[PDB]
């Protein structure tokens, strides 16, 4: 899963 | 395990508003941020904006006056609303997960003043002459319809290999399309072959059986 | 508005060969590769975009090692060591460093396989289209290569280039061929006025035309 490139990065 | 499904009208009149829905399955919409993307004919994407974990919304500047997002936890859906659409808003709309690693199948939207017209699907069989090898080709013609798209399947989806579905061509403000499937000479006409054509815009569904010519 | 300039637009390549796509941004997208949000997606014919490479070089889960990724400041290159038949489709670069997120124009990747002749088959108008005023004669030219191909239509010997529509499928992701459908439309009355309908497909793989026809009546 979670790669962190989306609109909710923070 | 996440699934995304976009739905809406495949036809809108210029100046009216577009209203899309993204059905999320496998995880509650409140777990993260979701994406809205459109793709104009000719492979040209344009990020439209996003809905936050809290219902907040960011709109791409090229749209924030006509565009508007909302959500509904109970139905686990979030929506998109576009006002005063023009033929320039004609595109396939998509919703994807936060990290863009899962998109929906996308829903195509046509902005046009033309009216909706269901297709006339005709069976395409050989005239005592598709032949005697080990393979035989059968066809199915979907004519005079509007707007896009249509989905053609053979034997409810069982016949997958040897299936060629050609792009629709526009003429007289009406679309026409065809599909062929090549199967062994033994399974036909011994067994039955049928093309399942469905047209969203008209909520039409036809199933023509390819019967040999008399 | 970060402008993503992608080139080339079309990339013809032979199976097993190396493929390279280039993407350039008008703005810096970061300075580290772990802060540079430039990604690569692939869109197969009739499917949604598939994330193949994120953060410039990080290969996503389930993506073969044939797919590579590198860049710097504004320059980014996407590579595919051994091009396979399933790599067919359009590749897109995309950034999420700045709002609004912008994409590259896309690169259509096509496979260069061996020449193949078309399998032609002709079909008379349906018994039901006729009872509905019109008559369409279809002819399929399946699994050939290259894409370029001409279709001739003869009605009782005379050529009819008026009222014909042609459509090519996307390259096959298995045999890498193209297929084409040719439709000659007429009214029922003219259709009835003639007997023989011919469909002639001339293709590079032959000097002689492949001819398929039928005798209405």
């Amino acid at each position: 899963k979670r790669i962190h490139i989306g609109p909710g990065r923070a | 395990e996440v699934q995304l499904q976009e739905s809406g009208p495949s036809l809108v009149k210029p100046s009216q508003t577009l209203s899309l829905t993204c059905s999320v399955t496998g995880v509650s919409i409140t777990s993260g941020y979701w994406n809205w993307i459109r793709k104009f004919p000719g492979n040209k994407f344009e990020y439209m904006g996003y809905i936050s974990k809290s219902g907040s919304a960011y709109y791409n500047p090229s749209l924030k006056s006509r565009i508007s997002f909302t959500r509904d936890t109970s139905k686990n859906q979030f929506y998109l609303k576009l006002n005063s659409v023009t033929t320039e808003d004609t595109a396939t709309y998509y919703c994807a997960i936060d990290d863009f690693d899962i998109w929906g199948a996308g829903t195509t939207v046509t902005v046009s003043s033309a009216k909706t017209t269901p297709p006339s699907v005709y069976p395409l069989a050989p005239g005592s002459a598709a032949q005697t090898n080990s393979m035989v080709t059968l066809g199915c013609l979907v004519k005079g319809y509007f707007p896009e798209p249509v989905t053609v399947t053979w034997n409810s989806g069982s016949l997958s290999s040897g299936v060629h579905t050609f792009p629709a061509v526009l003429q007289s403000d009406l679309y026409t399309l065809s599909s062929s499937v090549t199967v062994p000479s033994s399974p036909r006409p011994s067994e039955t072959v049928t093309c399942n054509v469905a047209h969203p815009a008209s909520s039409t569904k036809v199933d023509k059986k390819i019967v040999p010519r008399d | 508005d970060v402008v993503m300039t992608q080139s080339p637009v079309s990339l013809p390549v032979s199976l097993g060969d190396q493929a390279s796509i280039s993407c350039r941004s008008s703005q810096s997208l970061g300075h580290s590769s772990g802060n540079t949000y430039l990604h690569w997606f692939l869109q197969k014919p009739g499917q949604s975009p598939k994330l193949l490479i994120y953060k410039v070089s990080n290969r996503f889960s389930g993506v073969p090692d044939r797919f590579s990724g590198s860049g710097s400041g504004t320059d980014f290159t996407f590579k595919i060591s051994r091009v396979e038949a399933e790599d067919l489709g359009v590749y897109f670069c995309f950034q999420t460093t700045h709002d609004p997120y912008t994409f590259g124009g896309g690169t259509k990747l096509e496979i260069k396989r061996a020449d193949a002749a078309p399998t032609v088959s002709i079909f008379p108008p349906s018994s039901e289209q006729l009872t509905s005023g019109g008559a369409s004669v279809v002819c399929f030219l399946n699994n050939f290569y290259p894409k370029d191909i001409n279709v001739k239509w003869k009605i009782d010997g005379s050529e009819r280039q008026n009222g014909v529509l042609n459509s090519w499928t996307d390259q096959d992701s298995k045999d890498s061929t193209y297929s084409m459908s040719s439709t000659l439309t007429l009214t029922k009355d003219e259709y009835e006025r003639h007997n023989s309908y011919t469909c002639e497909a001339t293709h590079k793989t032959s000097t002689s035309p492949i001819v398929k026809s039928f005798n209405r009546n």
